C-alpha cells in the first residue's frame, strides 16, 4: 500500500477498499 | 581519542570556537545518519552528536529550525559543526544527551504486563503538548511525533522533543509532501493525500501517543498505508463527507459504506481513567481543525492534578518546571495563562 495507496487515492476508492479489508 | 572542532553555538553568536569531546560511541544508525554519544572536555556533561550527509549547495531544514528553539521541553542544540570520500560533507548537531525515551520506558511496563502510572501519563503528555504549543507558535510542524522521539530523564521525568529531521516550517498554499509520518501516529488526512495539512497533523499523532500510554500498545498498528486507514475506521468509524472534505478537498468518494463509531470507553480498559478517554476524543478526531490546540490540551481537566500544589513524583521528587510559559508559548491564546499557571506558580 504504495502505489496501492497512491492507486486508491487516485481512483476514488480508498474508503470502499478500507471497508472491505475490515473484512467486514 | 580527545576530539577537536570548530563549531558553532546553536545559540548564536554564532562565532565559532573549538569545542573537544571524548568517549565517542554509537548510540543510533538509520538512513537519516548517525547518532553519537560523546562527553564535552571541559563540562564533562553528557552530548548526542547527529551526523547527517548535507546537500553542500543547499540549507538545512532541522539545523534552521534546530537555532530558531529553546525550550526546557524540546533537545538542546548545544553546538553545530560540518565536515569532511573526500568531498563529502556531514552536518554535525550537538545536543544534551537524554538517556531514556517515552518509547522504552512505555515498553519496560508493556512487557511487565503493566501499565504506566497515570501520573507519568499526565506527565509526558502535558510536557509533548508544551513542546508542540511551542513549535506550533513558529509555524514549525514536527511531523514525526511518535514515542521514540520524545526524551526522557528517569529522575526528573523531563520531556524533551527530539529528532527535527521531518520538521517544517508550514506555510499556507505552499504544498507539504503527504507520506510523512511514522505509519502508526500518521493522521488520517495525510493518508488521504491532504497536501494542504496544518500542525494539528502532530496532535494526531499525540493523540496516538496518550491512546498507546493507556492501551499498552499502539492504538493503530496499521500494517501498510491502507490498512492504517482500517485500523482508524475501527475505531472512529467512516468518515463523513464533510469530514472528508475538511482532510482533503481534492479527494472524492461519492459511494461507499458507512460505519458508525466504535464506543471510546470500549477502546480501552475499563479502569481507564475517564478523563484520559475524553481527552484522548477530543485529539483523535478526523477534522483536523476540530482537534484540540497543544494549548488547549495543555488546559484539559485531564493535567488537573499537575496544577496541585502538593503533586509528587511516585520516587518522592518534586515535578520537573510545568509553568515557565513564555509569550510565544501562549501566543495562540494569550488569556489561557491564567488557567494554565495556577495560584502557587507565580512570582
Ligand atoms: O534526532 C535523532 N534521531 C535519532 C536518534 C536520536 O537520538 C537523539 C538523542 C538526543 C539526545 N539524547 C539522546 C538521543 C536525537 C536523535
Amino acid at each position: 500500500p504504495h502505489r496501492l495507496l497512491q492507486q486508491l487515492v487516485l481512483s476514488g476508492n480508498l474508503i470502499k477498499e478500507a471497508v472491505r479489508r475490515l473484512h467486514s | 581519542k580527545v576530539t577537536t572542532v570548530v563549531a558553532t553555538p546553536g545559540q548564536g553568536p554564532d562565532r565559532p570556537q573549538e569545542v573537544s569531546y571524548t568517549d565517542t560511541k554509537v548510540i543510533g544508525n538509520g538512513s537519516f545518519g548517525v547518532v553519537y554519544q560523546a562527553k564535552l572536555c571541559d563540562s564533562g556533561e553528557l552530548v548526542a552528536i547527529k551526523k547527517v550527509l548535507q546537500d553542500k549547495r543547499f540549507k538545512n531544514r532541522e539545523l534552521q529550525i534546530m537555532r530558531k528553539l529553546d525550550h526546557c521541553n524540546i533537545v538542546r542544540l548545544r553546538y553545530f559543526f560540518y565536515s569532511s570520500k573526500k568531498d563529502e560533507v556531514y552536518l554535525n548537531l550537538v545536543l544534551d544527551y537524554v538517556p531514556e525515551t517515552v518509547y522504552r520506558v512505555a515498553r519496560h511496563y508493556s512487557r511487565a504486563k503493566q501499565t504506566l502510572p497515570v501520573i507519568y501519563v499526565k506527565l509526558y503528555m502535558y510536557q509533548l503538548f508544551r513542546s508542540l504549543a511551542y513549535i506550533h507558535s513558529f509555524g514549525i510542524c514536527h511531523r514525526d511525533i511518535k514515542p521514540q522521539n520524545l526524551l526522557l530523564d528517569p529522575d526528573t521525568a523531563v520531556l524533551k522533543l527530539c529528532d527535527f529531521g521531518s520538521a517544517k516550517q508550514l506555510v499556507r498554499g505552499e504544498p507539504n509532501v503527504s507520506y510523512i509520518c511514522s505509519r502508526y501516529y500518521r493522521a488520517p488526512e495525510l493518508i488521504f493525500g491532504a497536501t494542504d495539512y496544518t500542525s494539528s497533523i502532530d496532535v494526531w499523532s499525540a493523540g496516538c501517543v496518550l491512546a498507546e500510554l493507556l492501551l499498552g500498545q499502539p492504538i493503530f498498528p496499521g500494517d501498510s498505508g491502507v490498512d492504517q486507514l482500517v485500523e482508524i475506521i475501527k475505531v472512529l468509524g467512516t468518515p463523513t463527507r464533510e469530514q472528508i472534505r475538511e482532510m482533503n478537498p481534492n479527494y472524492t468518494e461519492f459511494k461507499f459504506p458507512q460505519i458508525k463509531a466504535h464506543p471510546w470507553t470500549k477502546v480501552f480498559r475499563p479502569r481507564t481513567p475517564p478523563e484520559a478517554i475524553a481527552l484522548c476524543s477530543r485529539l483523535l478526531e478526523y477534522t483536523p481543525t476540530a482537534r484540540l490546540t497543544p494549548l488547549e490540551a495543555c488546559a484539559h481537566s485531564f493535567f488537573d492534578e499537575l496544577r496541585d500544589p502538593n503533586v509528587k513524583l511516585p520516587n518522592g521528587r518534586d515535578t520537573p518546571a510545568l509553568f515557565n510559559f513564555t509569550t510565544q508559548e501562549l501566543s495562540s491564546n494569550p488569556p489561557l495563562a491564567t488557567i494554565l499557571i495556577p495560584p502557587h506558580a507565580r512570582i
